[PDB]
């Protein structure tokens, strides 16, 4: 069965390149400046920090940036930002299942990393379904988006990892 | 003696980048017979404003009201007060007017356009909203013609040249009923329905061969589109990784499933 | 019979954001001796502008000049023409004189701020302007402050916030030897040398308790580092794709090495 | 020297998969809207189309975009921008001697595409080299070190490229 364990292990280093290529894609969707803005107010609001501004208007501040647990709105983007922000740090540990595949079975770390994409992706699924109960006119920025293709992404990944 | 006012309640109106002490208007609270209203005293009685503004000044022996206040982001900031004028060089006695002053925006603008230079429109600028101002009143007593800015005619790249022979008019006229500011597509339709009965009347103004050309819309709404950003190609190229790397996974599953199925063959 | 000039060359001077008409200065070239110079017609004898511009007009029995022309960033396009008033409204005798004007920038504006309400500045600025420049042409006689705007304090977050009881005053002087705007550090340092001789002279003008506080620099500047953007972070996440992907290679380089050695070895 | 073939085959498929990216690296190298700009004249241009202004001005222009083959001021910067095209060309060329892996010899493919990483990486230094004889004060943006980043890339891709 070569050729099959060729695909095996193949599939297993595929696990660490798109592993830590999503771990970058998560962390750019942590480190943007856009979340969701408007078109008609006039602003590019981001859930985190706020530029909130008016027609025409050249000076925006955004309120907010490394947060002191208070400073958005809504417990709402709070409690979301808590679940992304377990994904991201998941996706380091995922990164550290990753490290720690020379030692046990790979049949063990395939269902460690198994869980682990599984509860990315459900945490994902959270946080991108709270943040409209947040919340008027609105134009929707790349970061849903990107996120609401990374929730797809991970069940692949989450899928391929109870295959293997 | 008291004066005498032309109209019991003078009407003004400005707009919101407007700068300090601008030119709202002149007013004239006239000697009844003498003609010795050169010893009155122009003057104000203001209602209070938030965090102590005077807002709404005068002169004293012009009778030009200018502003005390700016106005980042305000709007339809609709000011009514009282206005005096003190005989004997301000000891005699006094009658009073009241004055309403809208504060418009760039979209409540709308630029009237004409065949004529820019200065003789400035130089008779009085008569020109006299007679826009007879001709429209029969719409609402009312309204008055409040003229925001006089330049050159404003097209070309980006609408970015000037035209010397034609001109451009920023105008609007008044609510005197639910006394805010005007929107811009009333402002063409009043006008821009009897425009030849007051295309016959500039012919002592205008000169010959001169004529209301159009009334057209002003730069800054153009670039309302134009603030308003959209779907980069950076963000495009991430969601193309994304993208790609399920496009990945897809063959990888389906060839790991005939991977396993085969192991479980042979 | 001609007028008397107050002075023989009238000196202006204006900004590049101005609207069109603003209120350069007035001028007045009086009568000798009877005093009826209400017959006076203040007109000009212009130099050619390229596209036909007439760019600086006057009114006729104000004196007060007036602007032609737009500024899509121009700057430093000093402008000398001649001015006449003639007689017998219009009909007399006349003299002739030269006004310099030029064109400044946000970048050219130092504020000056004084523990006074606005509107007393305003009221009093032309003993305030008399003052400054009575006291500041003993570095070159031929300096005049052109007062740009006159707001409340700009202050708060950044720098937006109005104090009442305090000032913004937009000034600068006239270079008369070179002939162009004047940069906004000389501004400050010609101003704030001899503070304290003229703290000594407001009090017939501010009042009591009042003084002249500090010469501090306008809002617009700091924006200057505002709209200069930066290296974002969708940008460092492709960079850090790239340095990801040789970090990947780098060891596969040296597992490969070490792969086919000990497929000779075998 | 089983597991050496297991190596082998991952690290083929490893050359599809960073190849992709580096695809679609590339074509965001492309379709950006920064390549130099300046902060004190104050322009954001991209020696495709060039946005250029002055102090405090809101409205810009970009003079370009789809070319007309004498749009952009400098034939240097035309010839730097027919290097790059070529190795966007040969980026998508790559994809297909990924797509031609099947049929072949592996040390046939791995040459072809060595070839094409070579050329690739010699083309990019040029046009790298060629945009500041082209050209005064300056901020380069990310786009120059975007580039000079994927120099070093392709390098490394045809070097493990001749050792495949």
């Amino acid at each position: 069965h070569t050729n099959y364990v060729r695909n095996s292990r193949a599939v297993g280093v595929m696990w660490g390149t798109l592993t830590i290529c999503f771990s970058v894609l998560v962390m750019a969707l942590f480190i943007q400046p856009y979340w969701i803005g408007d078109s008609v107010q006039a602003g590019y609001f981001g859930l985190f920090s706020y530029c909130v501004g008016n027609v025409l208007s050249s000076e925006l501040i955004c309120k907010g940036g490394p947060l002191d647990f208070s400073s958005i709105p809504s417990r709402a983007f709070k409690t979301a930002m808590f679940f992304v922000a377990l994904a991201m740090f998941l996706i380091i540990g995922s990164i550290i299942c990753f490290s720690l595949f020379f030692v046990c079975n790979t049949a063990t770390v395939y269902k460690i990393c198994a869980w682990m994409q599984l509860a990315a992706a459900t945490g994902l699924m959270i946080g991108c379904l709270v943040y409209p109960d947040g919340w008027g006119h609105c134009t929707i920025r790349w970061a849903f988006m990107l996120a609401i293709l990374s929730i797809g992404d991970a069940l692949i990944l989450s899928f391929l990892a109870f295959v293997l | 003696h008291p004066p005498v006012f032309q109209k019991k309640f003078y009407i003004g109106g400005v707009s919101e980048d407007a700068r300090m002490f601008a030119s709202v208007l002149r007013v004239k609270a006239t000697d009844r017979d003498t003609g010795n209203y050169s010893a009155m005293a122009y003057r104000l009685i203001i209602p209070p404003i938030k965090e102590g503004k005077e807002g709404f000044v005068v002169e004293t022996y012009t009778g030009l009201i200018k502003t005390a206040m700016l106005f980042h982001n305000m709007r339809r900031s609709y000011f009514k007060f009282q206005v005096i004028a003190t005989d004997d060089y301000g000891k005699g006695l006094s009658g009073k007017a009241d004055v309403l002053v809208s504060v418009v925006n760039q979209l409540d603008m709308q630029v009237i356009v004409s065949n004529v230079p820019p200065t003789l429109v400035e130089k008779k600028i009085e008569d020109l909203t006299e007679i826009l101002d007879r001709y429209v009143q029969e719409q609402i007593p009312g309204a008055k013609v409040v003229v925001e800015s006089i330049g050159a005619r404003r097209h070309g790249d980006a609408y970015s040249l000037e035209d010397y022979s034609k001109c451009d008019l920023t105008v609007y006229a008044i609510d005197p009923q639910t006394n805010r500011a005007i929107d811009r597509n009333e402002l063409f339709k009043f006008l821009d329905g009897k425009l030849l009965d007051i295309n016959k009347d500039f012919q002592p103004y205008y000169g010959e061969g001169g004529r209301i050309l159009e009334i057209r819309t002003p730069e800054a709404v153009t670039s309302i589109k134009k603030r308003g950003e959209s779907l980069g190609y950076t963000e495009g190229a991430l969601l193309a990784l994304a993208f790609i790397i399920i496009l990945c996974c897809i063959p990888a599953i389906l060839v790991v499933l005939v991977s396993y199925r085969q192991f479980k063959v042979r």
